[PDB]
């Protein structure tokens, strides 16, 4: 049952996180998506295959005997994210008081990302289970050179009253609209330490 | 129920005498004119009848605005466009500046793209009009006409160059843009410098004029000229290298005067121009 | 001569004075109470407001259960605070040739006007007003865009669906022209078009018109304009004060012989004594600082605060309050205090960073935008909204305070309301009119009829003869003079 | 005449609508007269009390600015008398003169329901709150344990005696303390009033006022805390005796010393170690330089 979800996520990654796809590859991956939805079935399926037929009026003479389908390898770079500042390995944590904000400067480079101003977000996880999805503003994605972009931003860490020093999770996410989120950076755990105010 | 209420409001405008209420009705007509799939072409004659007997100023302005809006909606019916050009040239001589702005915009957006009056020269006469805003709108209409695909004439450069010494702000930027585009039209023509007996390519004259223009006391026009210098490739290289001889301190030495000007914006624009003109010529 | 009044707001004025040749724009402003229908923009994920009961339609034809939220009897849109705006339909904003300015509290709408729609003129303003205006626009652009919440809400915006949602949202006006805030580069480029002007510095216009400002005593560099000609004289006097504060007191004698006095920007609290209300403010601050609790006083980071602080200082030495710090939290603190000085309070740039090492309770914390919907005040109003000891003390008449406080209910902290309006009240404007003797008067509809809340009074209407012609939102008046 | 211009001959109503000077003068003269008449035995018969009090509370509330007119004359009157002093002051003087007038508690609560409003009314000069407190006291001390409304009114009132006790103008900071003293002298043996007071936060502010800058404030604060601590109403006795003797030993004014000596006289006369007390007050009141202090010491 989860193998269908894995198919879906791999197709998502091949679609969005990659650069230089042609219409042929789109045909192939949408066919894989149709297979995934048909197999996770075991009403909406008919409307979605109708939409597929409407948007793919040209590929029908090219999808003969479909639901193996050849995948041409075009000419390609896998985008990635390198969270740098801060490292979090420092035993020196970040101090905060008995209920207040605290600032966290995220400084991370991205390589060969397709227009990161839209499809990138930062995700914050408290050990409880909530999730903050901070969309970054436009003017915080610097542009140092071809295929390389820089993201320096501020993230606001706090919550209800905290008793003991703990860890928090900050990572990147690729947001896509076909509505979904793809994790593609190694998360960074930051240590936060309390000190009630004076 | 468009034409019905339109005719009722026109019979109102005929019987109502207050100009402000008349303008309210006219704005209502202008906002209703944009009904996609309706035929306000039946009302173009009525609009012309309204403007044939006006006594105010803004009324004709927004009415010709509606006429331009509907002419841009059906740009293929050349007969309607010629009728609009006719009534505009009829109204072009009006004393007010707003109505003239509207007629020049109508000419710019609905000019004849075929090479039967010479709308080019009719508009170009207005680079000597009294209110400089009229000249601004005139140059903007020139730009609009050119950018639709019409190739222009040579004389426009020789008329625009006069405005380079004018003492207003937007007019100079528009003039520099016009020189830029017209020199991108006729670059290689030979023009003689009247200060001597030498004769240089028209592109070189354009370049030197823009360089000297960068030495203006306004910064907006400086940004404009510094940017517009960026894509001027076909100009001869020796002139270009002369534009950096810091020892000669306005057709030369412009880049030095820019990269250390007061407002960093013109500096940045000069950097862009240097980058482009260096990517084109390695020496 | 024509007057295209755009902004129907009574104290955030804006109007296009259309003339013989030029078409001037007296003091385009930004209605800002539209941000009251929207939820707040809290810094950290607010556990109380992320899990509000998603309000549902009775029929449920659409999935409104994700846009609107319900809290304690009021339902709100979930989006970024989509500010209000002056109508952009009557006159095309390119014909405008010159935009004057009165004072910072009315210039917050220049980025919307002179950058998005192709404006070609150059705006005038005195020096202190352009400085404080840059400062205010900076705090706004830095508050709204610190944790962006761009997830919009569009289904509610239609007229048909609007007519089926109760008050306060059905009370909304012109819901189709509401916009998200502008960006940084926009305001930074827009303020470059400013051309500074000093007092009585005669400025000409196309050999046709003449403009000149005069000190008006409302705030630093605040100004009453004069737009005269060879045959006409218009005396724009927007938001002047006659109580002799720090600014150079107004020139109530130059406005004589005028032909049209477009009087806008009078008080919003006609039944409130400024001095008495400041006394009430000091009183409540002392009452809830001398027991242990805090206090949270929203106020713009300029303007009335420089009044307020001053009085508070004269109160610190007349009641012995030495042991309580007095903060100023805003991302425009330093430049604010510098521009108040060069023309105990420990200012800070932002609640994050340095500030969290000086927090000694009890305290007093003046903060960001006073519509309780963004900035920092949201964070405290979520921190102190549970202890019956603490206190909020409104000192701004701009945003009606009831609905403003509403979306944090049910709250157990006191909420005093003592507004400080140094503006001209109605008896003073009657005296001022009988002194200056204007030949006519133009005032928004909120004035020539008594206020709605206090229908029985008939003395707070601006009484003047001939009767004062009024204007409604987005109207086109004709000042009945014939050359 | 006024009470035909609200919600429950024209000679006088003419001058009532002439201006703000003449109308205020007429109403002030009429209230001054009409109160100068009350304590007399040759008073008419029957001396009206319902109508008089109703008219007076209407005038006071109208002047505060929250009445409800019912005609053109009522409107213009509410628009002319609003936010005055002379009218309001003399009106408080009359409405407090109405204590010798016997009647049911209905009238008492009617009048308190406007005096409570006039106390916590923003925009009220310091020359108004004093007369307001005097009148509120005369009213509260003439109601025929305590009654069914006294605690309710006290609960609604002390959150006004806690604000006007920190007004930023020492006139109020003194009048409020004086009113609190009048109570602490007239209502010291009513455990329900003590419930009202201890439940409030009045004494925790008086105890702090003894460090106010302006001297008269310190004086009235010391006499208030004296007439208080002769009852056992201390805020959450020696921790006041030390403060007193410290104000007595060194200080920058006279009034606090010559008032703390009065308070000490009050204590030693009532009965609120005694030898050492008289010694530590006399040996530090003698070397004081002022004369009133030495006189009160001899007393």
């Amino acid at each position: 049952s989860a193998a269908a979800k894995q198919i879906m996520e791999e197709t998502y990654k091949m679609e969005f996180m990659y650069s230089g796809v042609e219409n042929k590859q789109v045909v192939i991956i949408h066919h894989m998506r149709l297979q995934a939805k048909a197999l996770q079935l075991i009403e909406k399926f008919l409307q979605e295959v109708d939409f597929f037929q409407r948007y793919f009026i040209a590929d029908l003479p090219h999808l003969q005997d479909s639901f193996f389908l050849h995948l041409p390898l075009p000419e390609i770079h896998k985008a990635s994210a390198t969270i740098i500042e801060p490292a979090g390995e420092s035993d020196n944590p970040l101090r905060f008081t008995s209920g207040l904000v605290v600032a966290l400067d995220v400084d991370a480079t991205l390589e060969h990302v397709q227009d990161p101003q839209n499809t990138v977000k930062v995700q914050v996880l408290y050990p409880d289970g909530q999730a903050q999805m901070i969309h970054p503003k436009p003017a915080d994605f610097r542009n140092p050179g071809p295929g390389r972009h820089r993201l320096i931003t501020q993230v606001y860490l706090s919550h209800t009253a905290w008793t003991e020093a703990c860890q928090v999770e900050v990572r990147l996410l690729l947001a896509y609209n076909s509505e979904g989120t793809i994790p593609f950076s190694k998360p960074v755990k930051v240590y936060i330490m309390p000190k009630p105010a004076r | 129920s468009v034409e019905g209420v339109v005719r009722i409001l026109l019979e109102h405008y005929y019987k109502e005498n207050d100009p402000s209420v008349r303008l309210k009705i006219a704005s209502l007509l202008g906002l209703l004119s944009k009904t996609a799939g309706f035929s306000p072409d039946c009302i173009m004659d009525d609009a012309i009848n309204i403007l044939q007997n006006e006594k105010s100023h803004q009324v004709l302005a927004q009415l010709l605005d509606t006429l331009l809006a509907i002419g841009t909606k059906l740009p293929e019916n050349q007969a309607i466009q010629m009728r609009l050009v006719d009534v505009a040239c009829k109204h072009l001589t009006d004393t007010s500046h707003g109505v003239r702005n509207k007629c020049l915009q109508l000419l710019g957006n609905l000019g004849s793209l075929e090479k039967a009056r010479d709308v080019q020269k009719i508009i170009g006469d207005y680079f000597s009009d009294q209110d400089p805003r009229v000249r601004t709108a005139a140059i903007k209409a020139m730009l609009q006409l050119h950018e639709r695909g019409l190739k222009l004439h040579q004389t426009i450069y020789n008329q625009a160059c006069k405005l380079l010494s004018d003492d207003y702000e937007q007019v100079r930027s528009a003039a520099v843009q016009l020189i830029w585009v017209v020199s991108q039209l006729y670059p290689e023509s030979i023009v003689p410098i009247p200060s001597s007996n030498e004769e240089i390519r028209l592109v070189d004259d354009a370049f030197g004029k823009i360089c000297h223009m960068v030495s203006d006391g306004s910064w907006v026009v400086r940004v404009q000229a510094a940017k517009l210098l960026g894509s001027m490739e076909q100009v001869s290289s020796h002139f270009l290298e002369q534009t950096l001889d810091k020892k000669l301190m306005g057709a030369c030495g412009a880049f030095v005067h820019g990269l250390e000007d007061e407002m960093y914006e013109v500096r940045i624009a000069a950097v862009e121009a240097l980058c482009m003109l260096a990517q084109s010529s390695p020496s | 001569m024509k007057l295209y009044c755009l902004s129907g707001h009574p104290t955030l004025p804006c109007n296009v004075l259309k003339f013989k040749s030029t078409t001037i724009m007296l003091d385009c402003g930004l209605d800002m109470t539209s941000t009251l229908n929207f939820l707040p923009l809290p810094l950290v994920q607010s556990p109380r407001l992320s899990n509000l009961p998603g309000w549902s339609l009775k029929d449920g034809n659409a999935f409104l259960d994700k846009e609107l939220k319900e809290c304690s009897g009021h339902v709100f849109v979930d989006s970024v605070p989509e500010f209000c705006l002056p109508e952009t339909e009557l006159i095309d904003l390119s014909t405008v040739d010159v935009i004057l300015i009165s004072n910072y509290h009315c210039m917050m709408a220049l980025p919307y006007i002179t950058e998005h729609t192709g404006f070609t003129g150059t705006v005038y303003a005195t020096e202190p007003t352009v400085q404080i205006g840059r400062l205010l626009m900076e705090e706004l652009v830095n508050f709204i865009e610190r944790v962006p919440k761009a997830q919009s809400a569009s289904l509610w915006k239609n007229k048909d669906i609007q007519r089926l949602l109760p008050s306060p949202l059905k009370d909304a006006v012109e819901v189709s022209t509401w916009r998200r805030c502008y960006t940084m580069q926009e305001v930074n480029s827009a303020l470059s078009k400013i051309q500074l002007v000093g007092y009585s510095q005669k400025i000409e216009l196309f050999g046709a018109v003449q403009v000149t400002p005069l000190s008006s005593g409302y705030a630093l560099g605040s100004s009453n304009w004069i737009i005269q000609s060879h045959y006409e004289k218009v005396s724009y006097v927007s938001g002047s004060s006659l109580l002799t504060t720090h600014p150079q007191p107004m020139d109530q004698a130059s406005l004589k012989n005028s032909d049209v006095l477009v009087l806008t920007g009078l008080t919003q609290i006609p039944t409130a004594n400024p001095d008495g209300m400041v006394g009430e403010f000091c009183s409540n601050l002392a009452l809830t600082v001398r027991n242990g609790g805090n206090v949270l006083v929203p106020c713009y980071p300029s303007g009335v605060i420089y009044d307020l602080l001053e009085c508070l200082y004269q109160y610190i030495d007349s009641a012995g309050l030495s042991s309580v710090p007095l903060y100023f939290i805003s991302p425009v603190a330093n430049s604010s205090l510098e521009f108040s000085q060069i023309f105990k309070l420990k200012h800070y740039p932002s609640i994050h960073g340095d500030f969290s090492n000086d927090f000694r309770q009890p305290c007093v914390v003046f903060t960001g935008h006073p519509s309780l919907r963004f900035g920092d005040v949201v964070h405290f109003m979520e921190l102190w909204g549970k202890s019956s000891l603490n206190t909020v003390i409104f000192t701004e008449p701009d945003f009606s305070y009831l609905e403003a406080l509403a979306p944090y209910q049910p709250l157990a902290m006191k909420c005093i309301y003592c507004p400080i309006d140094t503006r001209l009240n109605f008896i003073q404007v009657s005296k001022l009119l009988k002194e200056v003797q204007p030949l006519h008067v133009v005032c928004p509809e909120q004035y020539t009829q008594p206020p709605p809340a206090q229908s029985h009074r008939m003395d707070l209407m601006i009484d003047c003869q001939p009767p004062a012609m009024s204007y409604r939102r987005a109207e086109v008046l004709a000042l009945p003079f014939k050359r | 005449c006024v009470l035909k211009a609200t919600v429950q001959d024209a000679t006088t109503v003419d001058t009532l609508l002439a201006s703000k000077s003449s109308c205020a003068g007429l109403l002030c003269r009429t209230l001054a007269h009409l109160e100068e008449l009350q304590p007399l035995p040759q008073r008419p018969s029957p001396w009206p009390q319902a109508s008089l009090l109703g008219a007076t509370v209407t005038v006071l509330r109208l002047c505060d600015g929250s009445a409800a007119p019912a005609s053109s004359v009522g409107g213009h009157l509410c628009g002319t008398l609003a936010g005055c002093v002379r009218v309001q002051r003399a009106a408080l003087d009359f409405l407090g003169t109405l204590s010798q007038g016997t009647g049911p508690q209905e009238l008492v609560t009617q009048a308190l329901a406007v005096l409570l409003e006039c106390l916590e009314s923003p925009g009220s000069s310091p020359t108004v709150l004093k007369k307001a407190f005097q009148a509120t006291l005369r009213w509260l001390l003439s109601s025929p344990d305590l009654g069914p409304l006294i605690p309710q009114f006290l609960r609604e009132l002390f959150p006004v005696l806690q604000k006007r006790l920190c007004h930023p103008c020492w006139e109020v900071r003194d009048s409020a303390l004086e009113f609190l003293t009048q109570l602490s002298r007239h209502w010291g043996g009513q455990a329900d009033f003590r419930c009202a007071l201890l439940a409030s936060e009045v004494p925790q502010l008086a105890l702090q006022l003894l460090q106010d800058p302006e001297s008269y404030v310190r004086a009235s604060a010391v006499t208030a805390m004296g007439q208080l601590s002769s009852q056992g109403l201390h805020a959450p006795r020696q921790s006041l005796f030390l403060e007193l003797l410290h104000i007595l030993s060194v200080d920058s004014e006279g009034f606090p010393r010559r008032a703390v000596m009065q308070v000490f006289t009050e204590w030693l006369r009532d009965g609120h170690d005694t030898e050492q007390f008289v010694a530590t007050v006399l040996q530090a009141a003698s070397r004081d330089l002022d004369w009133e202090v030495r006189a009160q010491g001899l007393e």
